[PDB]
């Protein structure tokens, strides 16, 4: 009776109740981390030979 | 002449 | 060049060596599904077979190496592990002829096939079509039509004619009449002709596979 | 003599369909490793035997023949006349290693899950061209430009393959045609007879434990298939296998009939073996026939 | 009382959810990151090809070294890899061949590995004995087991096939805490980079994000089609990616609440079996049944490129932690070393 | 994991006798094997190798020939046959296990050695710069060796090995590739160097670390050990 539906009205007022930041604030902090880590990735950044351990 | 053939 | 890699790269072959002795010893194995509703189906057969997820059991009959991938209590989509078993050489499919009379398992069952008899994984794999409970179905058409279960039946009330009409009722939904062969029997009391015949089965189909891959089929 | 020509024309184009169809089988069968299955692997080794074949007989059979003489040198003698007796050894034994692997995929079908492995098929690869390889060695050995003088007063020479006793001769084309015909052909007809009996009992058994239209069909297109590459196999190299034997007992009059025009068909016949076994082995394979279409 | 109240309250918060979303997103992600310049081409060849299985490799984990990988293949063998030399420095044979996920410990003394028999099986790789044995069956599971991954030597996340998910104790080989809220069979986790969160992709085509140490499910993302074959965290793990047999990855963000932006494309009918990201999180590798894996621009949402070196499914696809290279495993049976 | 030898004691000078050890509880298969002697005196030397496979044999020059090394898997057991052994052959012999692989501890394990009392170039030199020293608990002390060739290898690791042989017992591994500890070493063992000048620090010092400290190096057989320095308590 209410182990499937009381408990998940249970559930689901807390994952309403949650608090929440806008779309535009959490894309700016993705693109400000892909950029503050764009020299760090050897595949963005295309990696020399030399540094690179997968060469021939 | 040239009779033959190579055998194969 | 290296030094002391050289001696991993003896072990890493050692490894490869032994690895491809096990897929010598696993493609010798002859792998087959088991697969149908109730325990009690699947459990006739496996017991038959003479010498808690996926069960598997191992025989040997004339020589050959069987594994039966008892997938019954694995209770999980068939969609996301089914694709599994692409390389199986058979299913047994097994179902009890009784389950006409009770809670429309026959169409449950016809339903299972329709599906496992057209499942893209399995496009081109055999199935063997265990029809189980013969001497209960004998006793159920002494005491229920079969009409039952198939409004569009019309027919004798008996043994023989009931049981070719299940057995066409099945082998009719095999959309892929031409790729795939269903190696319908009837469960013998009487042992050692059930895993005969799943060895013939076996043998049959290994026969037209060595003639896929020589291209003549 | 006008026939020359017709010569020119279909050596001229076998050449193209064997150069192209063995090219495109061994471009299929390395670049998709997922059709390179044992019987794949001899139809590869197969191949590349029909191709050695086709390059190292057909141009130094024609204009040797459209030329009257051997212009190439002494050297080029030896060294082609090996590579065609080693192309030929290697096709026939690949042709028979071929039908033995299908009898035991079919007749004997889970003792082949024993032994028809990869490592079995490229050990008996080895095996047979080292063998090949041992037993064409006389051909560089006794193969000698013996000379001779042409009608227009100039010399030239013939490339003639004369292991010097003449009974010597009769002996290794004796063997020759025993080991690269009568043992083969023995042996293959075995396979295929024992393959076509255990088919022709299968479709007795179904229509007298299931089958299908299109299963009974591809049956009968097995049937089709064997019986002719047994036949084409025949035809094919009992001609310049018969020619030989000829030559060996014969010599004179033998060459004399056979000399130039018809000897040039014969073996152009003998190289039509190079060309059909790519087509009636992998171009026809329905498993091929569309790795193909996958393949480039 | 009933589901004529219960189901309308439960409607009612669902609909006050997607309300709030929907005030939420002032912005899709692509006008936003239109001002960032496009990746371009990326080219990356197969530097390695793995050569050692012998059956179609259904899971692959690059340890935390960047150097040694765990593959699993129904060959029922488990092969360390040495991405460097194409060495195997081990190979473990299996108690159920019928393995589907593997997973390579932070530290790595552990592998484990599981499938359509319930058990995580936890290998010792550094005995005394130099021999590879189980340390625990991890028995308890009803379905077949989808994903394992480690947060720490002593603790293992793993998913079923039956509705739930399951952190575990090695040590005693018991259930620390089962995550129950998912209705389907639960395919795929992810950790984040703190282990304080992961995140759970199930068929019912939810995503749960589930805390560890409370259990709690703290949020529910439902964007997809159909199942959720694959799931990744973006590397700072304040988004994931979700790959669906709907053809198309979705971008969720934790606290957006809210798809970010969705790659698809008229071509790509495939599903998509696995899903990584690229150190930096600028590309997001997604592999399909189409014999590819598509390179992503997590941002920009285009093809950057699509490595094509595979003739089958391509199963698991794992990026190093260094970014350094991308392994990208196929029912082929070979293992391909991408960078 | 144990390694139980036998097959000593008094020899006649030129003769021939097999040397044996019986492996337990590890998987013997698995694992390559080394022969070590240690001369009455002087420090150790390598003698054999037989890897898992039973392939790739080497052996020092100064026993190459004169010696064989072989293996029974299917017995868990190994046989050092000595065939015209001399009178510098006389040593205290050790079994000794390896397994070679990334991040693998090869030399782990030493077995506790058998004695044989024989009745009377192109190689790696390591310079050990120093025959003893002496030190008391809670002191601190470096030891060092020179390699004649930088054991910085092209894959970026260098192949040095420490070893301490306490009194009256067999060597145990500290330290492998110049900057791992083995499994049972206190986390005070910590070893550095440029490639081809090496430091050994023993910090917070202990009773337990007296005894001879032998350097080793793998980047080329035969497998030269140093001289051995011994810490005098």
């Amino acid at each position: 009776s209410i182990a499937q539906a009381r408990k998940l009205v249970e559930q689901l007022k807390m994952e309403a109740n949650i608090d929440r930041i806008k779309v535009s604030k959490a894309a700016a902090d993705l693109m400000a981390y892909c950029e503050a880590h764009a020299k760090e990735d050897p595949l963005l950044t295309p990696v020399p030979a030399s540094e690179n351990p997968f060469r021939e | 002449d040239y009779m033959g053939w190579m055998d194969f | 060049l290296s030094a002391e890699d050289k001696a991993a790269v003896e072990r890493s072959k050692m490894i490869d060596r032994n690895l491809r002795e096990d897929g010598e010893k696993a493609a010798r194995e002859v792998k087959l599904l088991l697969l149908g509703a109730g325990e009690s189906g699947k459990s006739t057969i496996v017991k038959q077979m003479k010498i808690t997820g996926i069960v598997e059991t191992h025989f040997t009959f004339k020589d050959l190496h069987f594994k039966m991938f008892d997938v019954g209590a694995q209770r999980s989509e068939r969609k996301k592990w089914i694709h599994c078993f692409e390389g199986v050489t058979a299913i047994i499919f097994c179902v009890a002829l009784s389950d006409y009379d009770l809670v429309n398992r026959m169409h449950e069952s016809m339903k299972l096939f329709d599906s496992i008899c057209n499942n893209k994984w399995f496009t081109d794999t055999s199935i063997i079509l265990f029809l189980n409970k013969k001497d209960l179905f004998e006793e159920k058409i002494k005491k229920s039509p079969l009409t039952i279960c198939y409004p569009e039946y019309a027919g004798s009330n008996t043994y023989e004619e009931a049981a070719a009409y299940i057995q066409c009722q099945f082998e009719d939904l095999n959309k892929r009449k031409d790729t795939k062969e269903i190696y319908t029997h009837f469960t013998c009391s009487t042992d050692t002709k059930n895993v005969q015949f799943v060895f013939d089965a076996v043998t049959d189909v290994i026969i037209k596979n060595n003639l896929k891959d020589c291209g003549l089929f | 003599e006008w026939q020359p020509a017709v010569q020119i024309l279909l050596y001229s184009l076998i050449f193209l369909l064997s150069v192209l169809g063995n090219t495109l089988v061994i471009t299929v069968l390395i670049r998709n490793k997922r059709m390179r299955t044992v019987t794949n692997i001899f139809l590869l080794s197969l191949a590349v035997s029909d191709l050695m074949l086709c390059l190292f007989c057909m141009p130094f059979n024609l204009i040797p023949n459209l030329l009257k003489d051997f212009i190439f040198g002494s050297a080029v003698c030896k060294t082609t006349t090996y590579f065609m007796g080693t192309s030929v050894s290697v096709s026939t034994f690949n042709l028979v290693a071929i039908s033995l692997e299908r009898y035991g995929a079919i007749c004997k079908p889970l003792q082949s899950r024993v032994w028809q492995t990869k490592s079995h098929a490229l050990k008996v690869i080895a095996a047979t061209w080292c063998l090949s390889f041992t037993i064409m060695t006389p051909y560089p050995i006794y193969s000698n430009l013996v000379p001779f003088t042409k009608n227009n007063n100039q010399t030239a020479n013939m490339c003639r393959f004369l292991l010097p006793n003449d009974v010597m001769q009769q002996s290794w084309h004796t063997f020759l045609l025993l080991i690269l015909f009568l043992i083969p052909g023995i042996v293959m007809m075995v396979a295929y007879g024992l393959i076509s009996l255990e088919l022709y009992q299968g479709i007795k058994f179904e229509a007298s434990s299931n089958s299908s239209a299109a299963n009974l069909m591809a049956k009968k297109r097995v049937i089709r298939m064997l019986i002719v590459i047994v036949v084409l196999f025949f035809l094919c190299w009992m001609p310049i296998f018969s020619a030989n034997a000829w030559r060996a007992y014969d010599t004179a009059s033998a060459e004399r009939r056979l000399s130039g025009t018809p000897i040039s068909f014969i073996l152009l016949l003998s190289y039509t073996s190079s060309c059909v076994n790519p087509i009636i082995y992998c171009f026809m394979n329905k498993r091929f026939r569309l790795g193909f279409m996958a393949t480039f | 009382s009933e589901l004529d109240q219960l189901r309308q309250e439960a409607e009612q918060l669902k609909n006050q959810i997607r309300d709030a979303r929907k005030a939420c997103a002032d912005a899709t992600l692509s006008q936003i990151t239109n001002n960032i310049d496009p990746v371009g081409r990326i080219q990356m060849r197969t530097r390695r090809t793995l050569r050692g299985h012998l059956a179609k490799i259904y899971a692959m984990h690059w340890g935390t070294d960047s150097r040694l990988l765990v593959s699993a293949s129904q060959d029922g063998k488990l092969i360390i890899w040495d991405s460097y030399t194409t060495n195997k420095v081990h190979a473990i044979p299996l108690r159920s061949s019928w393995v589907m996920t593997c997973a390579y410990a932070p530290s790595g003394n552990y592998v484990a590995c599981g499938g359509l028999d319930n058990i995580c099986s936890i290998y010792n790789l550094k005995t005394r004995e130099g021999n590879v044995r189980v340390s625990r069956e991890l028995a308890g599971h009803t379905g077949y087991l989808s994903c394992c991954r480690f947060l720490d030597d002593n603790q293992i996340v793993t998913s079923s096939g039956d509705t739930t998910c399951a952190l575990w104790d090695i040590e005693t080989g018991q259930q620390t805490t089962t995550f129950t809220g998912h209705t389907g069979d639960v395919m795929s986790l992810s950790l984040a980079p703190d282990t304080r969160l992961f995140v759970s992709g199930a068929c019912d085509a939810s995503a749960k994000l589930w805390d560890v140490r409370e259990g709690m499910c703290r949020q529910t993302f439902t964007g997809h089609e159909s199942d959720i074959n694959a799931i990744c965290f973006f590397p700072n793990g304040n988004a994931f990616a979700t790959g669906s047999d709907d053809a198309t990855c979705r971008l969720f963000d934790l606290r957006a609440d809210q798809e970010l932006m969705t790659y698809s494309h008229d071509n790509i009918i495939c599903g998509i079996t696995s899903v990584s990201f690229s150190k930096s999180g600028r590309l997001l590798l997604a592999g399909y049944d189409d014999f590819n894996c598509n390179v992503w621009d997590a941002l920009k949402a285009d093809r950057a490129g699509v490595l094509a070196g595979h003739d089958n499914r391509v199963s698991c696809l794992g990026v190093t932690d260094d970014g350094m290279a991308v392994a990208t495993g196929s029912w082929d049976s070979f293992l391909k070393i991408w960078n | 994991v144990q390694l139980v030898e036998s097959g000593g004691g008094l020899v006649q000078p030129g003769g021939s006798r097999k040397l044996s050890c019986s492996a337990s509880g590890f998987a013997f298969s698995s694992f390559g094997m080394h022969w070590v002697r240690q001369a009455p005196e002087k420090g150790l030397e390598w003698v054999a190798y037989i890897s898992s496979g039973s392939g790739t044999i080497y052996y020092a020059d100064t026993v190459k020939g004169r010696f064989t090394i072989s293996r029974d898997d299917p017995k868990n057991t190994l046989f050092l046959q000595m065939t015209s052994l001399r009178s510098e052959d006389t040593a205290m012999y050790y079994c000794v296990r390896s397994i070679y692989y990334y991040g693998s501890s090869p030399f782990d394990f030493w077995g506790q050695g058998t004695t044989l009392t024989v009745s009377a170039s192109a190689d790696i030199v390591m310079t050990q710069a120093t025959s003893s020293v002496p030190v008391t608990p809670g002191e601190s002390v470096s030891i060092s060796c020179r390699s004649s060739k930088s054991l910085l290898h092209s894959n970026g690791n260098t192949y040095l090995y420490w070893f301490l042989q306490r009194p009256g017992q067999s060597p145990q591994l500290l330290i492998y590739r110049m900057s791992n500890l083995a499994s049972g070493v206190p986390d005070r063992f910590s070893g550095s160097g440029s490639g081809t000048a090496f430091t050994l620090t023993i910090s917070r010092l202990e009773a337990e670390d007296v005894g001879v400290y032998y350097c080793m190096q793998h980047l080329e057989y035969p497998l030269t050990f140093g001289a051995g320095t011994k810490l005098e308590l």
